[PDB]
């Protein structure tokens, strides 16, 4: 699954207007809250790719789940991602990276990363909104720091007093080999880009 | 009679630091580095 | 970028404005240059009349240009997004019960219902 | 100052413009019918403010048009599918039919 990401800084000074705008020109909003976790590989010698993206990223929707519970850490639904690097010297047109949406269901969840020998690493909470557009979808970011490690009790800690809202257009190609589907996708994202360039400044960014 | 704001130009500097701040936060999501 | 668009647009607006005002004031200002009478040749006077009328028309035209700007700005202030969806007649909030009894009755029309039971 | 209000402010500017004509024609009239240099000094002294205040008023209102950061291009509407008032409206009629 080759995702076609986009990025767009939103100053918080003007953020509400962007919301009132997008709500009147796009599907949704759908509420977004999620709790990332990264569990670190720790092996030597190379060749370990040991890349900053190579570190694994488990994901979990947490919004519907109530804040009071503390056993959410396993009882909650979970998933796993890789997200490889974007293809080199990719400008004008959106950057493109491989992504794999793994899922799993058992009482044993987190433990498995230790079963792979992986251990706890950096983590952060995301909050924002998603907007549908047929296949393509745009999600807006807020990377709140949890009040405690693996805790779901507000307030959560902002990186700074004025955290930018990180707009993120994307779509999920079923497979890279199909330049036809690539064409339809690049087309859809192009139309989205035109659709919201009037009040925002998206651009390709290397990853 | 009178006849015809750099601060508005400075707004671009605001966008600039906001952009570097975006680089910072993406580096965070990549690594957790602050 | 989002900024330079509004900026350059503002540049266009200011440009048209200063050009219109400068046009009016210039056309009026030169009439005084045309205002001289005595000492001129009889033929030389003639073009100057047409020059007067043309300067006047130029003035009134730039005046029209100003309103042409005003309509633009008005259009800009109405092209902005609504703060919220508009209120309507939310009055007489509909019942759920009658709808149920009607649907359930009609669906059970000419039917011998016999409770539920587990 | 918000939304429509600035437009209403523009309405205030609206009355001034046409008069700028006759006022100029008044000024000349002082050297014309009145044959008086001084009265011309007066109405010419008055006439320029009609220009200055309106010009600056436009430049400033436009500057407000930039400060408001209203986008240069009108947005393409989504096909809005279900605002709530439409919903409870149709529901209201539904009960009205029932």
């Amino acid at each position: 699954m080759q995702e076609l990401y986009l990025l767009g800084v939103v100053p918080s000074r003007r953020f509400e207007a962007v919301v009132n705008s997008l709500s009147k020109t796009l599907d949704g909003p759908k509420t977004i809250l999620e709790f990332w976790v990264v569990y670190r590989p720790k092996d030597v010698p190379p060749n370990l790719p040991r890349q900053p993206d190579s570190w694994l990223r488990l994901c979990s929707n947490i919004e519907s789940h109530d804040e009071t519970d503390t056993e959410w850490s396993k009882n909650t639904q979970w998933s796993m991602y890789l997200e490889g690097n974007s293809e080199p010297k990719r400008e004008d047109k959106c950057g493109i990276r491989p992504v794999n949406r793994a899922k799993l269901t058992n009482g044993s969840v987190t433990e498995f990363v230790e079963k792979m020998g992986y251990e706890f690493s950096h983590e952060y909470i995301i909050q924002g909104l998603e907007y549908f557009f047929f296949d393509t979808t745009v999600r807006i970011y807020q990377t709140l720091i949890p009040s405690q490690q693996r805790s779901i009790k507000p307030p959560f800690h902002p990186m700074n007093e004025e955290q930018p809202w990180i707009l993120h257009v994307y779509t999920h190609v079923a497979d890279a080999s199909n330049q036809v589907a690539m064409a339809k996708a690049e087309a859809n994202l192009t139309k989205v880009k035109t659709l919201l360039s009037a009040f925002c400044d998206l651009k390709n960014v290397r990853l | 009679y009178s006849w015809f704001r750099q601060l508005e130009i400075d707004r671009a500097t605001e966008e600039q630091n906001a952009n570097q701040m975006l680089t910072d936060i993406l580096s965070f999501m990549k690594s957790g580095k602050r | 970028s989002f900024q330079r668009q509004l900026v350059q647009r503002t540049n266009t607006l200011n440009s048209s404005i200063d050009n219109a005002t400068l046009t009016i004031l210039s056309r009026f200002q030169d009439i005084l240059d045309i205002a001289i009478n005595e000492g001129k040749d009889k033929y030389t006077v003639a073009p100057e009349v047409y020059q007067i009328e043309c300067h006047t028309v130029s003035m009134v035209r730039a005046v029209e240009q100003l309103l042409d700007v005003s309509r633009q700005i008005k259009s800009y202030w109405l092209t902005n997004s609504l703060s919220t969806s508009f209120p309507t007649v939310d009055y007489s909030e509909p019942d759920l019960e009658k709808v149920k009894r009607t649907l359930t009755k009609l669906q059970n029309h000419l039917l011998e219902v016999s409770l539920i039971e587990p | 100052s918000s939304d429509t209000q600035q437009v209403q402010n523009i309405l205030e500017l609206e009355a001034k413009i046409p008069d700028i004509l006759s006022s100029a024609g008044k000024c000349i009239e002082a050297i014309q019918l009145n044959n008086s240099l001084e009265d011309f000094r007066k109405y010419s002294k008055e006439f320029l403010e009609t220009v200055e205040f309106i010009s600056t008023g436009l430049r400033r209102q436009a500057l407000e048009l930039e400060k408001a950061e209203v986008p240069v291009v009108s947005l393409q509407p989504k096909k809005r599918y279900a605002s709530t008032p439409l919903s409870n409206l149709i529901f209201d009629q539904s009960s009205k039919l029932i």
